[PDB]
């Protein structure tokens, strides 16, 4: 009942109406990082979205059904970011993915810097499919910002 | 009480500029969902 697409999340508890974050609605169902909502319920105009199914220490976070998204970084392929800054126009940006390396194995990262309230942005291959979504990550040595390429489990 | 705004579609671009680097990085995911670098 609510188009597919890439959708910012506004809050005007603060000043203003304020950008907490981004995220992606397909197959019925809305996309984001738990830290933008901390799962809370969404409204969508006059209608209203309840979460579903999160996990802090994956930061994610799915509205209305269950985590849909599954495509995944080849480990080998540029990528785009759906940059939704804040105010701002979304912008597509291009970048070759680096690497988290954990314990648990590795992960592609995108070494590009935006406001906070760009979380949840989602990172595209080049068939259009979101591979995860932007902005939880680290600060490295000389001070930039990488964010994980985060994915669920569908 | 937080609401959702359309912004786009989910499409590649195909005159998109590229940038970014892509370093390889050894980090730790806490309880919490925080990375960290080792
Ligand atoms: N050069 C930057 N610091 N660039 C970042 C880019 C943010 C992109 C969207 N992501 C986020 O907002 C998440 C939320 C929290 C999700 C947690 N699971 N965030 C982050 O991942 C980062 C990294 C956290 C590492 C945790 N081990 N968190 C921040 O920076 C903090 C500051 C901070 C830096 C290093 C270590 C710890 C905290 C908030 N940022 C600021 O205070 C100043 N920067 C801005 O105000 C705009 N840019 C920025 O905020």
């Amino acid at each position: 009942e609510t188009t597919d697409g890439v959708y910012r999340v506004m809050t005007r508890r603060l000043l203003g109406s304020t950008q907490v974050g981004v995220g992606v609605m397909q197959e019925g169902v809305f996309h984001t990082m738990w830290h933008v909502t901390k799962g809370a319920a969404l409204r969508s105009g006059e209608g209203r979205l309840d979460p579903y199914w999160g996990d802090v220490k994956q930061d994610l976070v799915s509205y209305c059904g269950p985590w849909k998204l599954d495509a995944a970084w080849d480990g080998l392929s540029e990528v785009q970011l759906l940059a939704v800054p804040p105010g701002e126009r979304a912008k597509n940006i291009q970048t070759l993915p680096g690497i988290f390396k954990t314990k648990d194995g590795d992960i592609g990262a995108v070494a590009l810097d935006y406001p906070a309230g760009t979380s949840g942005s989602p990172i595209l291959d080049k068939c259009g499919r979101v591979i995860g979504l932007y902005g939880n990550g680290v600060v490295i040595k000389n001070g930039s910002y990488v964010s994980a390429i985060t994915q669920g489990k569908r | 009480d937080m609401y959702i705004e359309r912004a786009g579609d989910i499409t590649w671009e195909k005159d998109a500029e590229v940038t970014g680097n892509s370093p390889r990085l050894d980090v730790a995911l806490d309880e919490s969902g925080d990375f960290s670098l080792v």
